[PDB]
């Protein structure tokens, strides 16, 4: 596509203006081998599409379903020998630990040395996240706002 | 081993209908036949990082009626957390090497859950964390409703006041949704309404609830009228319009209440219950406070004793 | 190498791990056009390069010069309908308005609504940066926030 | 139009040897024979957002000794910036529609420089901006030096005290590095030493400067001993070790001082210049303070009158 | 004697369409050609018991631009009322024996009205009394409107922000209701809405006013968009929900504004007028601030000089 690799992952169908967020959010910059980023690529059905290619790397257990919460229709293509060895589409997990910040000012998660952790319920219109410590439940819009 | 032995009592959410029923059955037994030695030689820490009179003194009287020992604080201004920057994680890590259970009240929501990550083998019992939960308030209110109503199912329960910051009603509603057929009436000013996650749960469960702008609307319908206090200390400045009680209960308004009906209140009360109510047969709030001794004795008895023969 | 382009700019020869910094710092990604970034891709000349093809956008001299504090030897290139018109290169820019933040905590620039501004001088070895307002002079490395 | 006519006076860094010499010549002219109505019908703002006895009152006496009117404030607490959140930018935007020129002292470095962005054609005269510059201090310091040494070129000048935060030695070191063959001796604690950017500037201009650990090791070769006061208002907690004066001058140390050498101090002084020095021939700081009237009068005359005091 | 000669200027409610028109005509006369000695030998008191940058400094520049002398204070903390318990009544009684007229801003509503009870023949000019009136603000607001619209009759004027405590919109709404065929649009949060007494007055005079929930729904028909700032100093705790600006104007909203329409603001502004509006053709608040000098100069001229600036 816009580049090829012997082995690596290719995250395609990334929504626009989110592509650049993933290089920071997964720190795909602490790397030595090549990355190909194509931004605002046409995708006839979804117009704007960003796409990332990482040579020699495959996304870990975390990032794949953490990607579910960030680019719900992205398609992760595992490649080896230039063959699409696996294709994946992320599922929403039961929980997301470490990466999200509790919106509640008075949650102890903000003062003490502990990893944040939220439960993921896929609540009719949107994902609701319940914080493991203060027990409040929030719209994912709120929890992963920018 | 009984189901509650060494459990952490953190949230009503983690307890089932039978854990709850086990506490009430035990509280009833110890209310009738006392056990002065049940916890002979256990030392229990009472750590109150936020103001309390009734939760702290009912808890340490319960410990003393069962032969236990108490060490602790009611004011974190003099701990090494207060003056030297000890984290709550290192505070709990150290205190768990000394004692057999930790009773904790703290101002940030989530504090007792955090304590359990550091606690080790020591059970942590939540005397209130910010505006989240107050599990031991619900075991004394459920013992009181049972005492007066002889039933914990099919009741008409009205909850009045600051329902957004009230940890007592967040825990009580979650517990009464475990029994069958309870009808809830929530009367609160908009700003201080029931948080949506409690409502979502009532609905997902098929429980009936409704909102009302007055108490008169529901006075003849209710079995329990649960009054709460505006949590001034938890309010945001934008909520300061809501500091004064919006719904005040006076003896006059008890005009056509069912005879069995009781007015419960976790206390302290500010202006929401006039003192003339105190002299009516409906006022049950100081008998309720008294029941804290049996509900808390029960919980301490069950968490630290494998099998209990009572 | 990497993906084709008709009209625009292609910033080639960016030193490794700096291509990212530049996408962010001069906001190059906040566009509705197609950018292709090749991170960590082999150069030869100085081992490994990183590079950006920004399609249908052209830089002024002034923008291009601003890159000299990061990628001094970068090679800007404008291609009007595929052929190379002008291959340019950064010269350090005399002033760097708006991009950096004065590390003096008591500088007035932090409170008021004025844009930041620094005078740039090759200070003998490092590039020194003097704030136009508080007049304190700083090495370019510290001004690039810690 | 004379060279400084309507220029902003913000930093010594923007004035040439000639601009300084001009101010000085006009100071001597106006000291010799007055001009009471030179600025008749002008109204000048005195905007002191930071403490001042001498700079504000010598500036306002100069405005009054030339016929101008003064409006202003000495304290920001009752300005709308103090109580209402007005920005310094909107403050200068409104004051620029009223007065003929703006004198302002402010606690942040950079404040007079941004007033100019918003002041229109109204000149902004910097009465001190945080720890950055103080250009009118240097104009009276230079007038007093010229007046007691005859020259401004080929001097030995020692600067003692807090040179990191001393805005007076920032401007003055940059003014004397404009004349030829001046030698610099700097006596400060390491934590309050001269900022790199002034030493660099001394180096590319080829000027000879040196660090010294005592006043005594340079007492015999200096012509100007310019003492400063630790800027305690500006110190960080880290630096609180340096609140007391390390180098304190007593009259005995002057017993081998060059007979022309004078002791200058911008003032206030706290413990660094003992009061017995006050009675000795080398003491010139109150004379120095008085010369503020002539340099500030000259500066206002040049920035606001097209012509040139003959 | 001209009509305003020695009148107290306390509320717009006591001045006629003619009294306002007079002030305005004199403002244009004195803006066109100055009068430096019109108030020579008068001494005017500047008594600011509440914060001020613009009203105090534009008033004192006007007094100075007409030859008068100023005496006063900007802060009450070091007055004998501040430290000794002097009453405002005895304060005005003593100051009336010294000065030719008294300008005073004060935090209580009613303060300038009672100064007149104790000021003898010395006129009292109200520079703002609590949340009641601010008559000289309206005189420069009207001069700026007349100056940018040509008329004061038949305008569309929207007033946005805190209208409950905005003393500026109290006076200005009452001044424009003196001219014919002006239409009013009021955009405020319900808690900070126009006081009943001004709406009544609009109604018996048959004036058309309407409430609107956005600037955008009236952006195309307004000629004057007069923005105000929430009077946070004056808010009750109840009202603290309204401290942030609900209606914030950014330059994009002006993209369908009438080409003559100007944006006025008494100032200080905090978040309600974004700084990008500052570069657009509709922005007229700093021009407006400048016109304070001409209306205040005209007012002093009329109250203190018998004659009439020709
Ligand atoms: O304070 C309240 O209103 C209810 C409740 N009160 C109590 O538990 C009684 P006390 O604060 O005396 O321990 C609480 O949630 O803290
Ligand atoms: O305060 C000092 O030490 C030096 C200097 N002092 C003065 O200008 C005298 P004043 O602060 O009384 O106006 C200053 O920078 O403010
Ligand atoms: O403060 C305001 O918002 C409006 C108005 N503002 C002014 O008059 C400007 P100042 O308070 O600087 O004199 C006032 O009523 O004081
Ligand atoms: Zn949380
Ligand atoms: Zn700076």
């Amino acid at each position: 596509g816009v580049e090829a690799i012997k082995r690596g992952t290719v995250i395609d169908h990334i929504p626009a203006q989110i592509g650049f967020k993933l290089l920071s959010l997964f720190k795909l910059t602490e790397t030595d081998q090549r990355i190909t980023i194509g931004l605002n690529l046409p995708s006839g059905e979804m117009g704007r599409k960003d796409l990332i290619k990482i040579e020699n790397t495959f996304l870990s257990e975390d990032q794949v379903d953490q990607l579910a919460l960030y680019a719900p229709q992205a398609t992760v293509n595992r490649i080896d020998n230039y063959e699409v060895v696996g294709k994946s589409r992320p599922s929403l997990p039961e929980r997301i630990d470490n990466v999200l910040v509790c919106p509640n000012s008075n949650c102890i998660s903000h003062a003490e040395p502990v990893s944040s952790s939220f439960a993921v319920r896929k609540r009719a219109n949107d994902i609701a996240l319940k914080c493991k410590y203060c027990e409040k439940e929030f719209s994912h819009n709120v929890v992963l706002a920018n | 081993a009984n189901p509650l032995y060494q459990k952490h009592i953190i949230s009503i959410n983690d307890l089932s209908r039978d854990d709850l029923n086990l506490v009430l059955a035990t509280a009833a037994k110890l209310k009738a036949n006392p056990q002065p030695e049940l916890l002979k030689h256990k030392v229990i820490a009472s750590c109150f990082f936020e103001a309390s009179t009734a939760t702290r003194l009912s808890f340490q009287t319960s410990m003393h009626r069962l032969g236990a020992s108490v060490v602790g604080f009611s004011d974190s201004a003099n701990t090494s957390l207060g003056k030297k920057g000890e984290t709550l994680a290192d505070t709990i890590s150290v205190i768990s090497t000394y004692v057999d259970a930790i009773v904790m009240r703290h101002p940030q929501e989530g504090a007792a859950r955090l304590a359990t990550e550091f606690s080790g083998n020591v059970p942590v019992l939540n005397a209130g964390d910010g505006s989240n939960q107050h599990p031991t308030q619900t075991l004394l209110d459920l013992f009181t409703i049972q005492q007066t109503e002889g039933r914990l199912d099919n009741l008409h329960v009205a909850m009045v006041g600051d329902l957004k910051y009230g940890r007592t009603v967040h825990s009580l509603t979650q517990a009464l949704a475990k029994f069958d057929g309870n009808r809830f009436y929530f009367i609160a000013p908009d700003a201080l309404a029931m948080p949506e996650y409690i409502l979502d749960m009532l609905d997902e469960k098929g429980i009936a609830w409704s909102l009302h702008s007055s108490i008169e609307e529901v006075m003849a319908e209710v079995d329990i009228l649960y009054m709460t206090r505006v949590q001034k200390e938890r309010l945001d400045p934008s909520e300061y319009a809501n500091v004064k009680a919006q719904f005040v209960l006076r003896a006059s308004d008890l005009h056509n209440a069912k005879a069995n009906m009781k007015v419960l209140h976790p206390l302290p009360r500010v202006d929401e219950i006039a003192t003339d109510v105190d002299k009516t047969p409906h006022a049950w709030y100081f008998q309720q406070a008294g029941n804290g001794i049996f509900a808390r004795q029960a919980l301490l008895a069950l968490v630290l004793n494998r099998d209990l023969v009572l």
